[PDB]
């Protein structure tokens, strides 16, 4: 089971770090490390699931 | 071979393995090695084996 903590850091694992199914040739990147407080992100508007008929 | 076998299924990070079917002739082939005192998991079977 993928460890959640490593040497006092927060570790998250997902298939987005390389984007294996979404990308085509794959970036080849296996890990991204750093101060993730330096990256500001957010949903300015997040809708629920919509059914159009 | 067992570690490489579970590594074959769990290698892609997909499909978490659980449950292992062994043979009696292969249960004895596994070493009865146990973790030392220094490391955690001390006094615990390192492999399925057959002696435990």
């Amino acid at each position: 089971a993928g460890l959640d903590n490593w040497r006092g850091l927060n570790v998250g694992a997902s298939s987005t770090v390389s984007g294996a199914p979404e990308m085509s040739p794959a970036s080849g990147v296996k890990a991204i490390v750093g101060d993730f407080s330096r990256v500001h992100w957010g949903f300015q508007r997040n809708f629920p699931i919509e059914l159009i008929e | 071979d067992l570690v490489k076998a579970v590594g074959l299924i769990a290698g892609a990070g997909l499909q978490v393995p659980n449950g292992v079917a062994l043979d009696p002739a292969f249960s004895f082939a596994l070493s009865t090695e146990v973790y030392p005192k220094g490391s955690p998991l001390a006094g615990q079977p390192m492999y399925p084996a057959a002696g435990f």
